[PDB]
């Protein structure tokens, strides 16, 4: 009944979803008057609600609900958002945005075991430490065959609804899942695995079946795969303990008509960097450990090394161990990784082995004292094992190593070589090893992964981590910076043109240009030609110059040219950075420490085709891709790199490549955006770290969501709708009736209201509202509300004044009588003849 | 007709003078009868001198005129105060009556109400009787009991 | 501009009302003294208005009934008074099932415990000389009512 | 789509013409410089040949052909032969369309303004570039090296330069200039070898000698001592064959023709050998740079291609310097292509990207615009 | 959060500055007052110099660079050169902000009130001291000694002085001039090489003649019989290494160069050599505190460090005083920094630190507040 609620408020299905009936009611009056009721800004907690005293000048009075008085600022003050908007679905919906009205919103709702909120776009839910049923079965019958408007927030909507959409809309989509330990990120994975189970049985439409060979199912088709993988990605950040090395886009797809075709994934994302060098509480991926415990001894005999961490250099750059691990179980773990996704264990030494042949080159000497210039390999005890492991020549690798000789119209001998270069090639070897060998693997699951089923669109989901900022940043946040700004700008443009559609449909007049755009110029700084990348790039090449030629290069560029570009100034001690920016995104500061260095990635063309003889798997990988063939300099490219002049291509040239088919696929597909969040640090219901979910609000970005909000008219109603709540404020004789024609009156409240005409447009079916037109209106009423109440309470008392009088006036009379007869007795009694004519009356027969 | 016929009848009784007039004797005579005494000079003619010649029955109606002013009959009284009384017969509550004259609205004076009870306003019962203070007073009061 | 009929209605009722008090006239009454006829503002308008520091009791001031003759009028002379129809906008906010039945006692809470109170008795009385009753009451019904003032033909 | 487009590098050289991609580590494109026809031109029965291509064509071909280097001596005398030269790199040995890419040329030391400017015309309105550069050899050279500092000494075809160099700065007045070259050597074996009877005097026969130059020859450790050797020398007498199938013998010769270098005199240049213009171009300096050029001379071009060629030059300064001073002789292992690198690192430079040339300017200010106030 | 700051004390040199933090023994940063940038600037490829940094860089920057004194004589004539230079003071070299520290200038004799008084708001408004103080150079020297009475010859770089002090107080008129310090004898110097057919006119051979002049260069026991023991003498002969390489031979000049300050005649000067100077000042005192000064006289200054300078010039005094009048010379071990300590300590000096100068004040009277009534 009446209640914004459906079906059953009881059922246990609904109370995630739901709010009970009662709690609704008791939810909507709450007290509230804007004037005083507000938030203040808190030194610790974040913000605090409370009430304001007084008000002259700059300097207002206030008392707080820890009811000291404190003076805060004008400004400083923050106006809350009014009583009708609390318990609120939608941030977007409050009319006052203020942070501390974003705490007490999902603050109050989440106690309420109230997980999800939808905010616009967004579907965000917030984890309940406790268990909640909402899981049930008996809430997913409730769920299914039904629109998401149909229901509040939960998986089993955005996983169907797609499917739905795939079908009718016959597209690809994507969702994208953010999450950090409890998130619950994992599990909703599972939920949504066993979704696409759900409905790629489903069908209505008839798609190749066979009775079937097998090999487990999808979901655990991914699954098996996960922990190999994640043993040897994987790592401990010094933030970050397990924080995955690398971006999964894992990708399901499906039939035209939303048959499941079958899986394959793609991986993208390797820092190469941390295989030589860690820094302070950090170490390297966790396989290297792992090797040298005595789980495996016979491997690391294969190896042909004393498990030890600390005895190699390749190793020891940073320290042996971490907690909370234990390499060796680890190590059994994996080998038993290894077998269930279930290969055939000669790959496996095969696999080992090769990856251990890194470590041998990472043995080898570089001197003959340079022979003047040049540097020639020391003990060639590696390069014969090298030779071995490979079968190839050692007289022939040394040589290669030694002296590459490489090929044009004529060959040339790529002298090329120095004692500081080859070391840069030993580590980008392993890296390079490891990353094919990566990827060989992966290739192969798709073979296993390939199902019966035909696919034509697919969905599904990147993870990537969130937005950073370090006390010491550098260049791999620019970077992570670097692909959020665009991404942002990505969203900020696909809504933009949402907008003015919308608009345009209505017919209120738009005058606006893409969200994403006034970004720009900051990434723009990034990016473009004499960007910070492209001028740091080319300074790559002059061999002379140093860190503050760079320095003064991007100072002369950039600095005070915009203001973008700040720096960090001395501070005690505290920091030392060389420059700063400002990102859409709020400000960072990066620091040097690297770079250039960090960046040298030199292809050495012999060693490539010194590889290409012997071994079988190195054949392969060296040669090229898996089976496929490619082209050459007929018809390519943009100055996509290709050489860069000479050396071989950098880091960000290849980061523009990716970046770029990234943007190619994105933009290809329906986006939707899921953030989950983990509330405060001490894991209890109902709780809210203001300045958590505050920072989280920035980075999530989602503040600035609220901003582009601002940027239109935000609050959107029908005349209708606007009519009936609001009359009340501004009444005339004229019944409601639909007496009142929509059109007529809610013209006649408006102006009636004197709101100037900026505020607000008509509208055939709507009126458009600003900002705070509503923040305005909601709080007369508030006051209205109040008026008559007294005022009915001043009818009630007429009612028994009136009802007094005429008692009143009867006894009037009767009163008036006895005095005056009783006066008129006074008299009488003296006065002798009233006397004797009483008397003589009886006399009378 | 009545009242005043009623009247004229007390006052011929007395008369017997001549013409129609009841002067000094008439009264002095009329109290032996009554049979109470009677002050035979002086004070019976002083009774004359409100009014300005020898009485004749209409100045006597005249020289009462003060006794109309403010007498409704009978009747109409009882009729004001039982407005008074949500009871029955039972009748008017003295505390409710003592506030309602004496605080109220044209005040009795802190003796004026005294005398009232002085005169003792038949009660009983803590209470009061109208009926019989009636039966003194406007009836004019023809007893009122032994 | 009243006029004679008119202030003089409102003298005597006026004079009665001074009769009670004993014969003088309170400053006090004022509200009541021509609430009685028809203008309903309420405390804090007769409080400052003119009773005396809004009048809790005697014996602050007295009016007196010509003087009382100007502010019946002034104070009257707003117009936003109440009205039956704009009351039931506010009934109907309670009311929750729009059916213009209440819920009796939420009902006498309300006003009561609302806005500025408002009497238990009083309360009371008036819902049921106003005769409607009580599965559920017309808030409407009973707002319509009462504010037509209690005759009524 | 992103943008951005490559750069047409093409060394103009007085014999090679090197042409490639930017971002090229090499040339893709190195063909001959040089223009003829049929001398004879028999007639025959049917055409069907390229009159004076000259391309990599006429070296198969010898015997048959004229020469004619436009570019003989480094400065293109002769557009008409020019512009065939140019049409031949574009389209027929890069193959490429010209409109699409800018051009970045090479010039020679000394070249006219006038001789820039007609360069350019050609190059817009002839092959429709949308963009080009003029930039010079020796510039370019010193590019690929990456040499702040030192003094280089960069013998190429037929100049030879000593350029100290500091902070990147050619020290204009240090410069000194040597004509010969290999295209004089090439000419001095041949002469040697009639010496003795054999008979070099034809283009077929010059093209055969420089390849004997390129193969046998050497630079002694000593003049003087080597040639006393030679009548004890068993190793001088090394053959080459001849195509014809004649095997003839060499050695006395290897060492003689290469000593010009030191003793240009041979050929009947006054001029000093590279070694004493060395230490003229470093005395040209000031004395608290010169340490440093001492330190760092670097060789550059085809003809300081001879081994031993730096252990001789160390030797050689060691004797002039001063007794403390250290001396390093360093060279690049392929450093011919020098001056191409060298071109191809300015030309991929998207930094620097503004300083192609582009129409607007051609039109606006005219060809001079390269010359006058960039490249 | 005791309460107290340093104060920044910058000295400003005619050739060196030198800065540092009060309540050090000496200056932490000491670099060359110049400017300078390359005089030829031929272009190159690309960029990343400071285009008049001098600093520290031009030395080893020597044979490209320029310089320019502003601080040339003593005096600040150029002030927007000069706002550079305390720049670089403050950020490159001490790396400091200026914001936080007061700040201590000194300045020359004679300097105009205007002249502080420009660099009084240069201060404020340009750099953000808080506080302000100048220095008189020499008077900071004063402070450094820790002598009352006594007279002193403080002779660096451009000026030489007699100072007379009686308590405290430097008898203006008793006060002396001479131009000639060491610049000159620098300047000298160049010249006297060059007759042996030797050449220094260059910037950089400027500094080369001024290395020669410090290591090498020593004061005569007695300038005739100097002489004559050269033409017999063996030591005078000791050689020098140029940059170049070349080595020159220092016979005679060693001590010819600082006669010079004995007998100004050689430069040109008609002035009266540092002895009869001192003579000339003391007379000028009065006859009572002469005893005083005799005993006490007192060396500082660059000029002032050549060993055998006191013996010398006691034997000189003593000649032109009375018989029975004690002579003492005194030389502090590090004479030149005299100006800096001076200037550190009081500075550093908190009792006083009421003397320092105020924005407020520099608001309110301005700069000048800074000249009148104070420092
Ligand atoms: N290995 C070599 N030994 C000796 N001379 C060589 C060698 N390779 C090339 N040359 C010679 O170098 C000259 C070309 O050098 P280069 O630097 O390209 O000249 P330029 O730039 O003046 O055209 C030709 O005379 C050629 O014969
Ligand atoms: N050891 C030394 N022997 C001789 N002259 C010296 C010595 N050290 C410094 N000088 C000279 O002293 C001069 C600098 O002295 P200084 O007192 O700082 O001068 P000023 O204060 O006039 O700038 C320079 O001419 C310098 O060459």
């Amino acid at each position: 009944m009446s209640s914004d609620a459906e079906m059953a408020i009881f059922g246990e299905a609904a109370p995630y979803l739901r709010k009970p009936e009662k709690e609704r009611i008791e939810a909507q009056n709450r007290p509230f008057d804007s004037k005083k009721a507000c938030f203040a800004v808190d030194d610790k907690e974040m913000y605090v609600k409370g009430m304001i005293q007084s008000r002259e000048n700059d300097k207002v009075t206030v008392k707080t609900l820890d009811d000291r008085t404190l003076t805060l600022n004008s400004d400083q003050v923050f106006p809350m958002n009014p009583p009708k908007f609390d318990k609120i679905e939608d941030m977007a919906m409050m009319t006052h945005l203020h942070e501390p009205a974003v705490l007490y919103n999902l603050k109050e709702r989440y106690a309420a075991w109230m997980i999800y909120t939808y905010s616009g776009l967004f579907c965000v839910t917030v984890n309940p430490y406790k268990w909640l049923p909402v899981y049930n079965p008996e809430v997913v019958t409730a769920y299914r065959g039904k629109k998401r408007q149909e229901a509040p927030p939960h998986i089993f909507s955005i996983s169907d609804n797609a499917y739905q959409f795939m079908l009718t809309d016959r597209d690809n989509q994507s969702i994208l899942i953010t999450g950090e330990s409890g998130a619950g990120k994992t599990v909703n994975t599972k939920r949504v695995i066993q979704y696409f189970a759900t409905i790629a049985v489903t069908g209505d439409k008839k798609k190749e079946q066979q009775p079937g060979k097998m090999q487990g199912t999808l979901e655990d088709q991914i699954i098996q795969a996960n922990p190999l993988l994640e043993a040897f990605g994987n790592a401990k950040t010094v933030r970050n303990d397990n924080s995955s090395r690398f971006g999964k886009f894992i990708r399901i797809h499906f039939g035209a008509t939303g048959k499941l075709a079958s899986a394959d994934i793609e991986t993208y994302l390797l820092e190469k960097s941390r295989v030589t060098f860690q820094l302070s509480s950090e170490r390297s991926y966790h396989i290297f450990y792992q090797i040298m415990s005595n789980k495996k001894p016979e491997l690391i005999d294969l190896l042909l090394i004393s498990t030890n961490p600390f005895d190699f250099p390749f190793v020891s750059q940073g320290e042996v161990t971490v907690a909370s691990i234990d390499d060796s179980e680890e190590l059994l773990a994996t080998d038993n990784a290894i077998d269930i996704l279930g290969f055939s264990s000669e790959e496996k030494v095969g696999i080992y082995k090769l990856t251990g042949a890194v470590m041998h080159y990472g043995n080898m000497k570089f001197k003959q004292k340079q022979r003047e210039e040049q540097a020639e390999p020391d003990g060639t005890e590696v390069a014969d094992k090298a030779g071995y492991l490979m079968g190839l020549n050692s007289a022939e690798m040394l040589k290669g190593l030694c002296c590459p000789r490489v090929k044009v119209g004529n060959e040339y001998v790529t002298k090329g070589q120095n004692v500081q270069q080859v070391t840069n090639s030993v580590g980008a070897l392993a890296k390079a090893v490891y990353e094919k060998m990566f990827l060989w693997m992966v290739t192969r699951i798709n073979q296993q992964l390939d199902t019966k089923q035909p696919r034509q669109y697919f969905i599904g989901v990147l993870d990537i981590a969130g937005f950073e900022i370090f006390d010491f940043n550098s260049l791999e946040q620019l970077c992570i910076n670097f692909t959020n700004e665009k991404l942002q700008q990505f969203f900020n443009h696909h809504m933009f043109v949402l907008e003015q559609e919308e608009y345009k449909k209505e017919g209120i007049e738009w005058e606006f240009i893409d969200f994403g755009m006034d970004l720009a110029a900051c990434i723009e700084l990034i990016e473009k030609p004499m960007g910070i990348f492209s001028i740091l790039e080319e300074e790559c090449m002059f061999p002379k110059a140093t860190d503050t030629s760079f320095k003064n290069k991007l100072y002369d560029q950039h600095l005070g040219k915009s203001n973008n570009f700040q720096k960090p100034k001395p501070a005690k001690g505290k920091a030392e950075a060389h420059f700063s920016l400002v990102h859409y995104a709020g400000t960072v500061d990066y620091n040097i420490a690297g770079w250039l260095d960090k960046n040298k990635d030199p292809l050495n063309e012999t060693v490539v085709g010194l590889y290409q003889k012997s071994a079988l798997k190195l054949l392969s990988f060296l040669f090229s891709n898996y089976a496929g063939a490619e082209a050459g300099d007929s018809g390519g490219s943009k100055k996509g790199g290709k050489k860069k002049g000479s050396s071989f291509q950098t880091v960000s040239a290849v980061f523009r490549e990716n970046l770029n088919k990234l943007m190619t696929n994105l933009r290809s597909t329906h986006p939707h955006f899921v953030r989950c969040l983990i509330p405060n640090e001490t894991k209890t219901p109902g709780v809210m770290d203001h300045y958590l979910v505050m920072h989280q609000l920035r980075c999530n970005g989602v503040l600035e969501g609220i901003r582009i909000c601002r940027k239109g008219f935000p609050s959107r109603i029908l005349y209708a709708d606007f009519k009936q709540r609001y009359r009340i404020l501004n009444a005339s004789a004229i019944p409601e009736g639909q007496f009142i024609d929509s059109k007529n009156a809610s013209e006649k409240l408006l102006n009636s209201i004197d709101v100037d005409r900026e505020q607000y447009r008509f509208g055939h079916t709507k009126v458009f509202f600003k900002a705070g037109l509503l923040g305005l209106l909601e709080e007369m009423r508030d006051e209205k509300l109040v008026t008559l109440m007294t005022r009915t309470q001043a009818l009630c008392r007429g009612y028994l004044m009136r009802v007094e009088f005429k008692k009143m006036m009867e006894r009037r009379d009767s009163i008036f009588c006895i005095q005056y007869n009783i006066r008129a007795f006074m008299n009488v009694k003296h006065w002798p003849w009233m006397n004797l004519f009483f008397k003589i009356k009886p006399l009378l027969k | 007709q009545t009242q005043i016929q009623e009247f004229k009848e007390a006052f011929t009784v007395i008369d017997q003078n001549r013409d129609g007039i009841i002067d000094k004797e008439d009264l002095r005579d009329t109290f032996a009868a009554m049979g109470r005494l009677n002050v035979k000079n002086e004070e019976l003619d002083a009774m004359m001198k409100e009014a300005s010649g020898p009485i004749n029955f209409t100045v006597f109606l005249t020289m009462f005129g003060e006794k109309l002013k403010g007498a409704d009959p009978e009747d109409v009284i009882t009729g004001a105060f039982k407005v008074l009384d949500p009871e029955g017969k039972g009748t008017i509550k003295k505390q409710f009556l003592e506030e309602l004259l004496i605080t109220q609205c044209d005040r009795f004076s802190q003796e004026e109400i005294k005398n009232m009870w002085a005169a003792f306003s038949p009660d009983v019962g803590g209470n009061v009787d109208y009926k019989n203070i009636c039966y003194v007073i406007t009836h004019g009061d023809a007893k009122d009991q032994e | 501009i009243k006029i004679e009929f008119s202030k003089e209605q409102q003298d005597e009722f006026k004079e009665a009302f001074l009769l009670y008090d004993r014969t003088g006239d309170s400053k006090i009454t004022l509200s009541q003294v021509g609430d009685v006829l028809r203008a309903l503002g309420t405390n804090p308008t007769n409080a400052e208005v003119k009773k005396v520091l809004g009048n809790p009791s005697n014996e602050e001031m007295n009016a007196k009934k010509i003087e009382f003759e100007q502010f019946l009028p002034m104070l009257q002379a707003i117009s936003n008074n109440k009205d039956q129809g704009t009351y039931e906008d506010f009934v109907e906010g309670l009311r929750v099932f729009d059916k213009e039945g209440n819920g009796t006692v939420m009902g006498a809470e309300l006003r009561h415990v609302l806005a500025t109170l408002g009497e238990k008795m009083k309360e009371e009385e008036v819902e049921a000389l106003m005769a409607g009753q009580e599965d559920s009451n017309g808030c409407i019904n009973y707002e319509a009512f009462v504010k037509h003032i209690m005759s009524i033909d | 789509d992103e943008d951005e487009t490559t750069a047409l590098v093409c060394d103009n050289g007085s014999g090679l013409v090197k042409a490639g991609f930017a971002g090229d580590d090499a040339p893709r494109a190195v063909f001959p410089s040089i223009v003829g026809r049929p001398r004879h031109q028999g007639v025959m029965v049917g055409m069907g040949q390229k009159d004076s291509y000259v391309g990599d064509e006429a070296q198969s071909k010898r015997g048959i052909l004229t020469l004619k280097y436009p570019i003989e001596h480094g400065i293109i005398t002769n557009w008409d032969d020019m512009e065939k030269i140019w049409h031949h790199t574009f389209y027929n040995e890069l193959r490429v369309a010209p409109e699409e890419h800018p051009t970045l040329l090479t010039e020679a030391p000394l070249n006219p303004k006038a001789n820039r400017e007609k360069m350019t015309q050609i190059m817009f309105e002839t092959f429709n570039v949308p963009a080009m550069y003029v930039a010079i050899q020796a510039v370019l050279s010193l590019y690929a090296s990456g040499r702040t500092t030192g003094i280089v000494l960069d013998s190429g075809d037929g100049v030879t330069h000593n350029v100290p160099i500091y902070e990147g700065y050619a020290l204009p007045h240090a410069i000194m200039r040597l004509d010969l070259a290999g295209r004089d050597l090439t000419d001095y074996l041949m002469k040697i070898l009639t010496e003795r009877g054999y008979s070099f005097v034809t283009t077929a026969e010059r093209e055969i000698v420089r390849d004997i130059k390129e193969k046998l020859c050497y630079v002694a450790l000593d003049f003087e001592n080597e040639m006393a050797t030679a009548a004890s020398s068993s190793s001088l007498e090394k053959s080459y064959e001849l195509p014809d199938g004649q095997v003839i013998t060499i050695g006395n010769e290897r060492f003689r023709c290469p000593e010009t270098l030191f003793q240009p005199s041979f050929i009947g240049m006054e001029s000093a050998g590279i070694h004493e213009t060395t230490y003229n171009s470093i005395m040209k300096c000031d004395i608290d740079i010169r340490k440093d050029l001492y330190a760092n001379n670097v060789m550059s071009g085809g003809t300081t291609m001879y081994p031993g060629i730096a252990d001789r030059m160390q030797k050689e300064i060691t004797a002039l310097a001063p007794s403390t001073m250290k001396i390093k002789i360093i060279a690049p292992p392929e450093r011919k292509y020098s001056v191409w690198i060298g071109g191809s690192i300015l030309a991929s430079l998207s930094t620097f990207q503004q300083m192609w040339i582009t129409k607007q300017e051609y039109d606006e200010a005219g060809p001079s615009i390269v010359h006058r106030k960039c490249f």
